[PDB]
This record gives C-alpha cells, structure tokens and sequence, in this order.
C-alpha cells in the first residue's frame, strides 16, 4: 500500500519485537494486520485468555502503541454490550515511540554522567553512601581513614567510575541495535 | 580567597557584664567569638578590622533569659573559598585516601583519584610521601592546586583538591 | 520584599565569577552606600592583618626576613590577641610564606597596576596572588580570565609582577 | 521444525506459562525478534508518560 | 560518521546539541559534552580507538572546513604564516626572490602536513622563530 | 585549489541573502584561508597547465575544476563593478534550500571597452534600439551620429493597436502575482480565440515568462 504505511508498520513491528514479549507482537501484528480489532476478534484469533490478555493490552495502551474505541451498536438479538475496539493511531503511535526512546538516551546520558563524577564512599555497616565532597568532614584524627558518622566504621571504596566504560559500551550497544528505529 | 566585608552578629551579654566597661566587654567577646571562627556564609574570618570604632547600638535584653543582645556591626578580613579556584599551600597530612594541604586557615583534602596516575603513594618513606617519576609530594612541601568543591556548614567548611590540570602541583 | 522561595540557583563557582549572592560586585557597606567588593592578594592581605594587629597593640599600650618576621608576628599575636588563635596563626604563617611582595610601597603598586586593567577585583587577586609565569598558564590557572585580557597585555603585566617579585 | 523456525525467526508463535508448547503459529512479517537486550528492555520500563494533549 | 558523534553515540536528529568540535593535534568528530565529560578534570588521551595522544580541553574549537585534510592544511599554515610573514616589501622588490621565499613556506607546510620530515622541519621553525 | 573550494563550501553555508564585494571576499578569504589573491589571478593558467602536463584522458572530473578556476581568475582579477551574490534558496518553490552563488558583472561596459578601444570604426546597428541616447550612457563609449529612420509607406504597412482591455471592459495585465486571475486569462483566451479566428496564416503570440506562458496556457486547456 502507502510506503510511509509500510515504514511506520515496520517501526510498529520493530519496537513490539524489541521492547517486548511475543505476546505482545502477536496482538500489535493483528492490529496492524487487521485496521480494527475488537476483544471477541483477538480472542478468536488468538486464542488468548482474557486475562492474559490484560498485562498486553494494558502495556500497550500504557504505552499508545494502541488505542481503544468505546463504541456500543445496536445486535438485532438485542443483547448488547458496552465492546471495546482496538486499533492503531500512527502518529501518536510514533510520537509516543520517539519520545521514549529521546528521553532514554537522555537519562541515560544521565546516568553516565552520575557515573563520571568520582566514586566517593558507602559504609557497609550503615548501608549508606557518602561522597568525597562529605567524607572530609567524616575523617579521623589520624588523618588516615575516614569514619562514618553514625557506625564509627573505615569507609570503603565504591565503583562510580570503573564502570564508565561499561556504562559508554552498553549505550554504543543500545544505539547500534536501535539504528532501524532512528532511520525510520 | 582573603576579602574584606562589612559583617553583623548578634551578640549576648549575661547580666554579670553591666559596668561601666560594657562596651570593652563587648568588644573582648567579639574578638574571641569572631577571631578565627568559622561561618559557612562569609567563610574563615580572620581579624576585625577598625577595632578603634566598632558600631554596636543599644542592646535589647532578652525578655526571658534576662542577657542582652547587641547587633555589633564590624570590618574584618575574611577567607571563602569556591569552586574552580586555584590556590597555593603546603602538605600537612598524607594518607592512601589523599592529602591534605593548608591553605589559609583551611586544610584542602585531595582525594587519591585527583592525582595524574604516574604519582603513587609510598608509605614506606618516613613520613609517608607521595613519589612520581618527575617530583615528590611530602610533609612541608610547596604545592599548587585548585579546588573544584566546597562544602560549607554552619561552623565547619571543607573544600575538595585537584591537580589533574597541567601546570599545576608542586611549585 | 518578596517572600518566594527561590530556592534554585547556579553553583557558586569561580570561573563564571559566580561567588554568592552575597560576595556580589557591589556590596553595601554599614554607612548604607554601595562599594566595590574588597579583594585582596596574599601579600595585601598580609599587611592588612599586621597593619590591624599593630594598631590594635597600639591601642591595648595607650589603654625583612622570613626567621625574623614570624617570630614577630607571632610575638605580635600572643601579645595582642587572646585565646582561639590557632586559625590566625595559620594564616599568618601561610600569608609570611606565601606573601609574593614585602612592603606596602611595592603592594600598592600592585594594586594601581591592576587597577590600571580595569579588570574583576577576584580576577586581579589572583593575579597578585599567583605565581604564575606565562599567559596561557594565567589563563589555565584562571578561566574566570578568558577573553577578558589580550595575550601580550597579559604577559607584560606578568613580567613586571616577577619583576616586582623579590626575595 | 517450529522451534528452529523461532530461533531463525521466521514464523511467531506463543507458548504457555508452564511449558514451551506451540500451539498456534503465524507468519513474522517483521525482523528479528532478539534484537534489543532484556536489560534495554528494563530500561525501555523504567519510563512513563506525564500526559496526553502536550506531545 | 559526519553525522554523529562516534565517541558519545548520538545522532544529530534526536540530540541537536552536539557540535564540530575538534582538536588541532588530533582531529576527531568528537561532540561538545564528551568533550566537558571529559576533559573538564584534566588532560587525557584520545576517547577514539587507535589514538592515544595526550591533549587539553582549552584547545578544543570548532572544525570551519569539511575536509579534515583541508582544516589541518590551513591550521598549519596559520602556524606557520604567524611566524614567516616577510612580503615583497620585506625582499625589497626582488620577485624572483619572494617567489623562492613562496616555494619554502609551501614545502615546509607540505612537510608538516604530511610527515616526510617533521623533526627537521621542526628544528627549522623553532629556530626561525627564535629570532 | 581545495582549500579555496572548501572555503566556497563554507561560504555557501548562509542562511540568508550575501550581497558583498570581490574585495571583502577576498578579505574575508585571506583572513581565513591565507589565500591571496595574485595566486588566485594565475589559477585557470595553472590549472591549465597542470592538466597539459598531466596528459589525463578524461576531464569529465575536471569540469568542476574549471568552474572553480574561472570563478577563482573573474573574482580575483575584478573588483569594481561586479558583486557576488550568496542565496541560501535558488528557487523558492523547492521544500529543501539549495544554495547558490553569483559572482555577477554590474557593468555591461567592461566587456565591450577593449572593443570601441581596439576599433576605430564601429556602426551599432538594430531594427529596434530604443532609446538611442540610453547606450552611450550605458556603454561607456562616444557616438559620432545616433539616428533612427523612419520608413515612407504609400500605405500603412503595420498596425499597432495597443489593447489595456478585454471585450467586457475588464482591466487585461500580465504582472506575475496575479497571473491565476480567472477573468484577466479568460480575457487573453478570448482575444486569442478571435484573434486565431480572424488571422489567416500564421500567428505567433510572446508571452513575459515560460512560467506565465507554462500556467495560462495549462489552465487555458482546463
Ligand atoms: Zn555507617
Ligand atoms: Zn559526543
Ligand atoms: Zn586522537
């Protein structure tokens, strides 16, 4: 069909097969497969419980990948119910994809950062954190260690900066596998 | 770093202190609680200055505790530090967490992280020193350095040193 | 007056010349006027504290080499001041060791010199107070200076400070 | 069969809870399926949405 | 990649605040917050593989021309031209003269761009320079 | 020859209209570039030269390289009565900006000076010139004799009709903004369907602009 249909479709099956389970792939593909969708529809198809289903399209309403229509019509056995539709809104859809995933590489930017300034200390007595900026005020007379406040205990040394380069790998290795996101 | 500023503290007075040298009484406890105490707000004050015309107004008793407190407003010559300024000092303490060195009233502590990787702690020297291929930092040595953080409480401020940058260290 | 909270504020940090809400350009005095922010160099500050301790010996009366001048200063300080006096003895020694210029002649030069710039009074103390040597190390040591100063401007004046440098 | 396929990615298929029976198999019109790593994955959780009408 | 920066791993379209920032002795797209993440504490070497040059963060500028080749081209020969700066008025009309004076600042510029002999060509401007 | 060429590219990296002289130009690319301009004044016969003694077979590559020698000698040798012109949109009906650059002769008497200097004896000659003083004034050169003829006719050979109307009175003009104006094209249709009527052989009808003519005659067809 459209080409621009067939991108935002791909991103769809892409982000649905990269975020998350195959369940949830299962139910996006029909959506995409099938414009509109009710629930006795993706029961029919899919076999699928209506509880199991609930985790599924809580996490994708949760996340817009879709949306739901309140719509009742009119059966001629007149035994009708409230059903509810699903199907797609595409540039919300997309607007929602860009935007978690900006917003993922911006704290992960965050985190890195975090990470970069220097370690400072945690006391395992106290299970408590105590930065370089602090610690100063924590030394002893000895001027050798530095003491907590509440244990009385040598502060140990943390990990804030060994693992920056961990840190700067797992976020080359998030890019490189999200490359077909950012193209489409 | 040194500064001159116009500063005001409330002051109090127990009634044992109501003769007729209530102002030299006044002016001795502003001497011996501000001559090297330590503020977080205008940092180490050192010296008041001017002490021939110190501006103290009239006091007001405290309705309970029966002291009077005077505002004494007064010049002295201060010592703030702040982030991201370079300042010189000699090492007073040396440690495998880092050392500490005095500058001013202030002892700079410099963590074991903010030193270029060639220069490696040597416990064994007597005192133990901190050796490099090129210097060797001691007891009573002249060093430059920067501070790049300041911790400032009520009473009690402490700075954090660096001497990462080039031209920096040993003088 | 306003009552917001204005809790937010960039960190105080010497080389956007951020010192505080309170160590601000212009501060007012208590007469009530508005003054520049007194600055002082190590060697300035040196001779402002003995200049008050000598006046101040002065005052409880009627009511150069290294060795020798810690010696009397120190004299100077037991006999002028009292007790919590380990904070100013450190700055007195500190200020003796590191004080760049001697007498307040060759001080006071310093000061119109750098008043001759125009230039941040924290700016100009750490130029008196620095040893530096070369432009582009003033502007490594003092990031507060770039595109503040010419290059050459900048390391004539530095050769006349290690010219005024003695002992 | 139907196992390799979904390893090789070629077809889609859901499995129980309890074991990994397949059931019902479709056709994967889209790429493959373990591309993103689980801990991206969490990472890709651990963010929410303030609102609707401002996007 | 011309687009992104290779050290920090972000593209121009969803983070539109990296810049050209490069350095004069190693030329690296490299993006203005790797450079503040860090060089700001100190010195270090080159974040990309391979490279291993020490250098500062107040070096740092922004890249004018496209061509990598092209930037270190004329930055060498504004290192070069701020010390040999002799004009006809300098050689006193002799064009023939000047033109030689020519023909040795483009070979010394073609040796430090490309390395033939770097530690003379060095040596040479050194102690032109010292004059 | 690169450096010059990349200092194009960063010229044409503007956003907005440069309107400047071959001697800012040159100015601006001195002070960035260090290129001079008397090297700039040798580069199409160096270019030249190079090629010659490079022998090479195919120039399909170098044609480039000849525009950038030619713009290199025009801006560098000229500097008075010429501007170069930087448009960050060469057309404004494209989505994407395509820069362009102009470098554009103001003077149209600097090509044809060498002429009247060269010749003694020179007759400008046109079935149409008019104004005839307008050329002396526009082309610096001095006229001896300027004449236009009038031709004697035992009948009036030609008829010019100037027409500021259509049939129905409606104001009939061609200015470009508003060529989509239903009863100006409606007009121009019917003058030419009575003209095509009335004419027996041939007839040939001038349109401003190809676009004009590309737009009144598609919607003249609709
Ligand atoms: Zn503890
Ligand atoms: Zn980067
Ligand atoms: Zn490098």
């Amino acid at each position: 069909d459209r080409p621009i249909d067939d991108i935002v479709k791909n991103l769809l099956k892409f982000v649905v097969r990269g975020f998350y389970g195959g369940s949830f792939v299962l139910v996006l593909d029909a959506i995409l497969f099938h414009s509109v969708l009710a629930e006795d529809d993706l029961k029919q198809l899919l076999s699928i419980n209506k509880t199991e289903l609930g985790p599924l399209i809580a996490r994708l309403r949760s996340d817009r990948l879709i949306s739901i229509h309140k719509q009742r019509e009119y059966p001629p056995n007149s035994k009708s119910v409230e059903r509810v539709y699903y199907y797609v809104k595409y540039p919300h859809a997309i607007d929602a994809i860009k935007w978690k995933v900006h917003q993922v590489v911006q704290r992960l930017k965050d985190d890195l950062d975090k990470n970069s300034e220097p370690n400072g200390y945690m006391c395992p007595i106290c299970l408590t954190k105590y930065t370089q900026l602090e610690a100063v005020q924590l030394l002893n007379f000895d001027r050798t260690e530095f003491l907590c406040s509440l244990c009385d205990e040598p502060l140990v040394e943390d990990d804030s900066g060994k693992k920056n380069k961990e840190k700067q790998d797992k976020l080359n290795r998030l890019m490189d596998q999200i490359q077909p996101i950012i193209d489409s | 770093m040194f500064f001159i500023k116009d500063l005001s503290l409330n002051i109090t007075l127990h009634p044992s202190f109501f003769g007729p040298r209530m102002k030299q009484y006044l002016k001795t406890k502003l001497l011996e609680e501000v001559e090297g105490s330590c503020t977080g707000k205008f940092g180490y004050i050192l010296c008041v200055l001017d002490y021939d015309n110190i501006d103290i107004q009239r006091g007001r008793i405290l309705p309970t505790d029966g002291s009077a407190e005077f505002n004494v407003k007064y010049r002295a010559v201060v010592f703030k530090p702040f982030k991201g300024e370079v300042v010189d000092g000699t090492v007073v303490s040396c440690s495998q967490h880092g050392f500490e060195v005095q500058v001013g009233p202030m002892k700079v502590f410099v963590t074991k992280h903010l030193m270029p990787q060639d220069l490696t702690f040597n416990a064994g020297s007597n005192p133990p020193s901190y050796q490099s291929s090129e210097d060797v930092i001691t007891i009573k040595s002249r060093i430059r350095v920067k501070i790049e953080g300041c911790i400032s409480q009520v009473s009690s401020i402490h700075a954090i040193g660096s001497i990462k940058e080039d031209y920096l260290g040993a003088i | 007056r306003r009552r917001r909270l204005k809790k937010v504020e960039e960190e105080e940090n010497a080389a956007t010349l951020q010192l505080g809400q309170e160590f601000q350009l212009k501060q007012i005095n208590h007469q009530g006027e508005e003054e520049e922010l007194i600055a002082l160099n190590l060697s300035e500050a040196r001779l402002v504290i003995k200049e008050a301790l000598v006046e101040r010996r002065r005052a409880f009366k009627r009511s150069e080499t290294r060795e020798k001048e810690l010696e009397s200063i120190d004299v100077l300080l037991e006999q002028t001041t009292g007790g919590n006096n380990k904070d100013l003895k450190n700055t007195m020694q500190y200020l003796t060791n590191f004080s760049r210029f001697r007498d307040q002649e060759t001080v006071g030069a310093v000061i119109q010199l750098l008043k001759s710039t125009g230039l941040h009074p924290f700016e100009v103390a750490q130029l008196g107070s620095l040893a530096c040597d070369t432009a582009d190390e003033a502007k490594t040591l003092i990031p507060s200076l770039n595109n503040k100063i010419s290059d050459d401007e900048l390391e004539r004046i530095l050769k006349e400070l290690s010219n005024l440098e003695t002992l | 069969t139907i196992n390799q396929l979904e390893e090789d990615s070629k077809i889609l298929v859901l499995r129980t809870k309890k074991d990994k029976t397949p059931r019902y198999v479709w056709y994967n019109s889209g790429g493959n399926l373990k591309c993103i790593d689980e801990e991206f994955v969490k990472m890709w959780e651990n963010v929410q949405l303030p609102q609707f009408a401002e996007l | 990649n011309k687009d992104m920066c290779p050290i920090c791993k972000t593209d121009r379209y969803l983070s539109p605040d990296v810049k050209f920032l490069v350095n004069p002795e190693c030329y690296h797209r490299i993006c203005e917050s790797c450079v503040d993440r860090i060089f700001s504490l100190g010195p270090a070497q080159c974040p990309y593989k391979g490279c291993d040059k020490i250098l500062r963060k107040n070096k740092f500028k922004t890249q004018i021309f496209d061509d990598v080749e092209v930037e270190k081209e004329v930055d060498i020969r504004k290192r070069v031209f701020n010390v040999f700066n002799k004009t006809i008025d300098d050689f006193n009309g002799d064009l023939v003269e000047y033109n030689k004076y020519l023909e040795e600042v483009e070979d010394i510029i073609y040796k430090l761009d490309h390395g033939i002999d770097v530690a003379k060509t060095e040596e040479k401007l050194r102690t032109y320079e010292e004059l | 020859l690169k450096r010059l060429i990349e200092y194009l590219k960063t010229r044409m990296k503007v956003l907005h209209v440069i309107s400047e002289t071959p001697k800012s130009f040159l100015q601006h690319l001195k002070q960035l570039t260090f290129i001079e301009r008397k090297p700039l004044r040798f580069c199409s016969e160096r270019l030249s030269l190079l090629v010659r003694t490079l022998e090479v077979t195919e120039v399909e590559d170098f044609t480039a390289l000849k525009d950038i020698a030619t713009f290199a000698t025009l801006i560098s040798t000229y500097e008075e009565g010429f501007l170069l012109i930087i448009e960050p949109y060469e057309i404004e009906n494209a989505a994407v900006p395509n820069p362009i650059m102009r470098f554009t002769c103001l003077d149209a008497s600097i090509a044809i000076k060498p002429v009247f200097e060269r010749f003694s004896s020179v007759i400008i000659t046109s079935g149409t010139i008019s104004p005839l003083d307008m050329y002396p004034r526009m082309l610096n050169f001095k006229t001896v004799l300027q004449k236009s003829y009038a031709m004697t006719l035992a009948k009036k050979s030609f008829l010019p009709m100037i027409i500021t109307k259509g049939s129905d009175q409606v104001a009939i003009s061609s200015r470009f903004e508003i060529r989509n104006d239903p009863s100006i094209v409606r007009n121009y249709g019917s003058m030419l369907v009575e003209f095509a009527k009335i004419t027996p052989d041939g007839m040939v009808v001038f349109f401003p602009s190809y676009l004009y003519m590309e737009s009144i005659v598609s919607m003249w067809q609709t």
